[PDB]
């Protein structure tokens, strides 16, 4: 129940990047669980509060 | 700290029977 | 196997629900005494529950003996309940749910696969009938069978706070719940409702019919009801302490609405969404079956 | 001194104590104990210890983190704080409010 | 009737097999055949004579007293074949009917009273039929291949060494074989006390009574639901990551529909100047070009072999895109159980899993998710989605005793926890006989 | 005398528990046994220690070992060699391995002439036993006691565990008990004793 | 080509309050609450058939923003972005996309930045022989005009 | 050409091949099928592929 500490491990985070237009295939898509992202910069909460 | 897996099994421990010289009854 | 009383599993001793009343015994009656409500401007309409979907989870054979109450219990009452959406465990819910099927829910409130005669277990045309609606639960989480997780909580209200005239009328005000309180009241009483055998009861509001199930609704709608005031707690907006004359009186603002909360808190239980879906899920097929 | 029972040599004293704990009115008890607070999180459970400690310093001690207990104080209410010292119409994002 | 219930009956070949010579060896008349005319009370004379509830099946419709008989004594019919085998009865209430059956293993003990002649059981034959068939050389390779493993030089076995004519393999394969004295016209001679010496009677399958003794707990070990580890048929699913178990199969949703996969479905066609992939659902007949907007579909693949790997490409875009469910029977494999910190150390990307070759063992890899530690309320949300193909269609976690020893809170159990089976710590007691029992479940 | 036999100590089983932990979980109170009872009770207490995340039984490949040419890295017996096509190289991975590895496994058993001699024992004095340990003990025991998850009873500080466990033996139909034990082969001779462990 | 909003999609001013980081399966996913139903939807891959509208990007979390075009590919979300200004080229089918403009981009710039989107008339493109075997892929296009 | 059976990727060969075989009348085989062993010796001798 209690909330991780250690850096706990994770799924791959395979980044679709979507444009106005792209031509999708699926050959070798893992099977394995993983992590559609679909923009570049998602570390965005920067600023920290003591 | 990153965390961390292991595993375990239980060891063997089987021995050719030991010749003993002692005797434990008359 | 435990043949089932006239008057359902409830009237057997084994069974009784209570609570501690800052730390003593007690019915749950007793303890819904001490809540006391102040309305506010805000009026709580009780829609009609939309019917529960016919689709019970597949009857998939798992491994292992599912422990189906305490996962109930948990996720409805339980600090952090985690997995509650699982599929296994109602998997094997809806192997219950058979018309001829091996498996056997104990007293113990576990599922055995086996023909285990050591142990008790409830008869099996109740837990089928039991089975047969609150397998339901396994669809908590999928899409398109997520039940309202808002309007239903009116019911909640009414089934709580909601005073004969205010049911009869299918429509109160938003009410602020408050009773003299102890240190960790509400965290201490989910303790005690958490440890219910709920399978008692939903069986018996499964499969009890007529005279006795009305005996069973106006005998048990205080435990019901206790039930209920957990989940409120776990939904409430915002839940304080007054001081009055050197006696504490815990506030819980709102009754019947919730405020979706997820982030966990000191005064009382949370739900995280998954346990907000399995809760409304829950809801959604227990007020079906009250309301019948 | 309650530790002393059945291990002072000191005849008399374990006499004393013996009869001090074996009253009704008194009962010695150490370690882990069932609070009305046990379950109750804080980003941790807490839990309460009968302690070898003086009343005074445990009552500050039980006063302290009942004051954390009762506090609070969340995200939005630093997001708030924020937004009055940033520019009017900064949007803020992130952690639940809860 | 319950599946156990009804008439039960075996092919000669199987009569031959194993129960004749066993009548032959216990002295007992040949079971009577069964043809049109064929009173109860014979059949109880046969039965009764032979101490074996066995009657040949010859010829004509049987009629009803004497089913009846069949039915309500166990007896086992024995029949030629199993060609329009309701006609070799007389159907008083037309109950019967040839699809109408239950196919099981019978073990001999359950026919024979006599213990001395069954060596074996049921698992046996489970265990045959988990082999390939083989060809004799095939046999011979295993025969010597176990030697070398026992150390044993096998060379010149099962040979003719003869000086002119060169080796001469013979075939080694002799199942159920038995020692028995031929005349001298090559013919062979049932087995006589008065002249054949005891030992002779019955050949035990060639094997020392200790080594019976053993292969009997062996065949209960390896018949134990525990060992049988390897794994048939993936599910293929786009589904988001979310049950924590292993063992998660996703139940096919209310609105698809079952579809055998077969190469006819698929075909090149015309659609917006490209030859697409089109893919005609065999009940509306409608034929759809591209993977997205497809009918929701359960399709079963009984086999991969011939599929073109447009056709698999395709059918995961639609897996993904027209979100098809996808059962793959062909694939065999074995199923590591990883815990959240190991994470997952191979890999299998859809392709290799529609194109590996048939009897390969794939090794997939499932995460048991349940001891993975709440995430800090101040992690920032995930915008996107952890996603999931590959699924078990059975249970995979059978070797599994226990799991998560740990506490939720300080003292409730985890959703999901295992605790050890009541079995695990029984340690009853030594049979009258010498074998392991667990307790009385009650005092009785 | 003929070596019909393979006199050994301490003897392994075909079966074994296996077990991956989470190494992230630990109790934070540290739990201390009397030496005895960690003699005794110890060796399944480190198996079923906290923060494991499954226990597994798997077959024992120390005993099974590769000279019987079994593979047990998967959770199959595999057997190479065996069951194969003639006149071409079996293709690795074949899942025929685990045919022929079933019967390497039957054929190991159907072969096992270990004959078990009393290796090492102690006899704890009860006083030294915690209640729930001595009512476990009779007695003698050997120095190798194996795991158990009847050990783990008021040892294990997964309180669900503990009480499913001890449930589980406090049922009738179930006893655990470890140690020298009354057979009907009790003082039958044969050069030396039989007695029952 | 402008596509139409399928029937049953649902008109949804977007507004950042619809947004918010929530627990949900040991994971701070960003849920959206849909204001018909109230329902909070955690992942992108459920959520209702949603015809959201967006008059100005401005002070959205760009996690929110990508959760958005996320649910515009899970969940078949229509999302129109009123606050954009582009020109356009339209390329003959025989010189192919010279450009691309991500969704990223889309979604993130400052109003007033001026995209360049380019479109293909496919009228003039050539037809596939009668036997030649089927391609594997499909292609897609997820930016789409609001006028001719 | 009874091999390409299930494995061309032409979709009428192969339905025209599948429905050639199975007709009653045509079946297609690769032997062994025949193996004669000596009367004496007991061994293998002609065989028919």
């Amino acid at each position: 129940d209690d909330v991780g500490i250690m850096q706990q491990k994770k799924p791959p985070t395979v980044v679709q990047s979507r444009t106005d237009v792209f031509n999708e295939q699926f050959a070798n898509e893992a099977l394995h669980p993983t992590t559609k992202v679909i923009f570049n910069g998602l570390d965005v909460n920067t600023e920290v509060q003591p | 700290k990153i965390a961390t897996a292991s595993s375990a099994r239980q060891a063997d421990v089987e021995k050719p029977a030991d010749v003993t010289f002692t005797i434990e009854n008359v | 196997m435990l043949q089932q009383p006239t008057g359902g599993y409830t009237t057997l001793e084994q069974f009784a629900f209570t609570i501690r009343n800052d730390g003593t015994n007690a019915t749950p009656t007793q303890f819904l005494q001490l809540l006391s409500y102040e309305a506010t401007e805000n009026e709580l309409v009780k829609k009609t529950i939309p019917t529960p979907e016919t689709h019970l989870p597949s009857a998939r054979n798992v491994p292992g003996n599912v422990y189906i109450e305490d996962a109930i219990t948990q996720a409805l009452f339980g600090i952090s309940a985690q997995n509650v959406n699982a599929h296994g465990y109602f998997s094997r819910l809806s192997a219950l749910a058979l018309p001829n099927t091996s498996a056997r829910l104990g007293l113990d409130g576990v599922i055995y696969n086996s023909e285990t005669i050591n142990i008790p277990f409830y008869d099996p045309a109740a837990v089928a009938n039991f089975a047969a609606t609150y397998a339901k639960l396994g669809n908590a989480s999928t899409p398109r069978y997520r039940a309202d997780m808002i309007d239903i909580y009116a019911h909640v209200g009414l089934e709580l706070a909601g005073t004969d005239a205010e049911r009869a009328a299918g429509v109160m005000p938003v009410k602020r719940a408050k009773f003299d309180s102890w240190e960790g009241s509400l965290i201490s009483l989910s303790r005690d409702v958490v440890n219910w055998k709920i399978l008692a009861f939903l069986i018996d509001l499964c499969s009890l019919e007529g005279e006795a199930l009305r005996a069973f609704k106006t005998r048990n709608r205080d435990v019901f009801r206790m039930m209920l005031f957990i989940m409120s707690t776990a939904v409430a907006a915002n839940v304080v302490n007054r001081k009055v004359t050197k006696r504490v009186d815990r506030v819980l603002e709102y009754i019947g609405v919730n405020s979706m909360r997820t982030a966990g808190r000191t005064a009382t239980i949370t739900y995280d969404l998954s346990r907000h879906e399995f809760a409304a899920k829950f809801l959604q097929l227990t007020f079906t079956r009250w309301n019948a | 001194p309650a530790l002393l029972r059945d291990f002072t040599q000191v005849n008399w004293l374990n006499r004393d104590i013996t009869n001090m704990l074996q009253q009704a009115g008194t009962k010695y008890g150490l370690g882990l104990t069932e609070t009305r607070l046990d379950y109750v999180r804080l980003v941790k459970t807490i839990v309460g210890h009968a302690l070898n400690i003086d009343h005074f310093a445990a009552s500050v001690l039980n006063i302290n983190l009942r004051a954390l207990m009762e506090a609070n104080v969340t995200a939005d209410d630093r997001i708030k704080a924020l937004q009055a010292h940033s520019m009017i119409s900064t949007q803020f994002h992130g952690p639940n409010q809860g | 009737d319950d599946l156990d219930e009804g008439i039960r009956m075996t092919t000669y070949d199987q009569y031959l097999s194993h129960i004749r010579e066993r009548l032959h060896i216990t002295n007992v008349p040949d079971p009577i055949y069964i043809t049109g005319a064929s009173t109860p009370d014979q059949i109880a004379a046969s039965v009764q004579a032979t101490h074996v509830a066995v009657v040949l099946y010859q010829s004509g419709v049987i009629n009803g007293p004497a089913s009846t008989y069949l039915r309500e004594n166990e007896v086992l019919v024995v029949m030629p074949d199993y060609y329009d085998v309701v006609s070799r009865f007389a159907n008083a209430n037309l109950q019967m009917n040839n699809n109408r059956y239950h196919e099981s293993v019978l073990e001999i003990a359950d026919i024979f009273d006599q213990a001395d002649f069954i060596q074996t059981s049921d698992a046996v034959r489970q265990l045959r039929a988990l082999m390939p068939t083989l060809s004799t050389s095939q046999i011979r390779h295993a025969i010597e291949r176990i030697a070398q493993i026992t150390d044993v030089d096998s060379t010149d076995y099962g040979k003719l060494t003869l000086r002119f004519l060169g080796t001469l393999t013979r075939s080694l394969k002799m199942q159920n074989a038995q020692i028995r004295r031929i005349r001298p016209d090559g013919t062979v001679l049932r087995y006589d006390d008065q002249i054949d010496i005891e030992a002779f009677r019955w050949s035990r399958y060639f094997l020392d009574e200790l080594q019976l003794r053993r292969l009997s707990v062996g065949l209960r070990l390896i018949t134990n639901p525990r060992i049988a580890r390897r794994f048939n048929g993936v599910r293929i699913m786009y589904l988001t990551d979310d049950d924590p178990d292993p063992d998660f199969v996703p139940d096919v949703p209310e609105g698809y529909v079952a579809v055998q996969y077969a190469h006819r479905l698929f075909s090149s066609s015309l659609a917006n100047k490209r030859n697409r992939v089109t893919y005609t659902h065999p009940p509306t007949g409608m034929a759809y070009p591209s993977p997205t907007g497809r009918p929701h579909v359960h399709m079963t693949i009984n086999e991969r072999a011939g599929m073109s790997k447009l056709v698999a490409d395709n059918i995961i875009a639609s897996v993904i895109k027209s979100n098809w469910v996808v059962d793959i029977l062909d694939i065999e494999y074995t199923a590591e159980v990883m815990t959240p910190s190991e994470g997952y150390t191979q890999h299998v990307d859809a392709e290799s899993i529609m194109t590996a070759p048939k009897g390969k063992l794939f090794h997939l890899q499932f995460m048991d998710g349940l001891l993975r530690p709440e995430p800090s309320a101040f992690d920032p949300p995930a915008s996107g989605e952890d996603m999931r193909l590959i699924y078990p269609l059975q249970p995979i976690s059978v070797a599994r005793s226990m799991r998560a020893i740990v506490n939720h809170n300080e003292v409730d159990r985890p959703r999901g926890a295992v605790a050890p089976s009541s079995y695990e710590m029984d340690t009853g007691t030594l049979s009258r006989n010498g074998d392991l029992l667990y307790s009385p479940v009650a005092n009785g | 005398l003929s070596d019909d036999f393979k006199q050994i100590s301490d003897p392994k089983g075909y079966l074994t528990y296996s077990v991956k932990y989470e190494d992230q979980f630990t109790k934070k109170d540290k739990l201390r046994a009397s030496e005895a009872d960690d003699r005794i009770v110890g060796p399944t207490v480190n198996l079923f220690k906290y923060g494991a995340a499954v226990v597994n039984i798997d077959l024992n490949r120390d005993f099974f070992d590769t000279a019987t040419g079994i593979d047990l890295t998967k959770g199959i017996p595999l057997v190479q060699d065996l069951l194969v096509p003639i006149g071409v190289t079996a293709g690795a991975e074949q899942s025929a391995e685990y045919v022929s590895g079933l019967l390497m496994v039957l054929f190991k058993v159907m072969t096992d002439n270990r004959l078990v001699i009393v290796g090492e024992t102690t006899t704890p004095m009860s006083n030294t036993l915690s209640t729930v340990v001595n009512n476990v003990l009779r007695t003698t025991y050997h120095n190798n006691v194996g795991v158990n998850p009847a050990l783990l009873r008021d040892f294990t500080q997964v309180n669900w565990l503990n009480r499913d466990i001890t449930n589980m033996l406090q049922q009738a139909g179930t006893k655990y008990g470890l140690g020298l034990t009354e057979t009907r082969l009790d003082y039958v001779r044969l050069v030396k004793t039989i007695v029952g462990h």
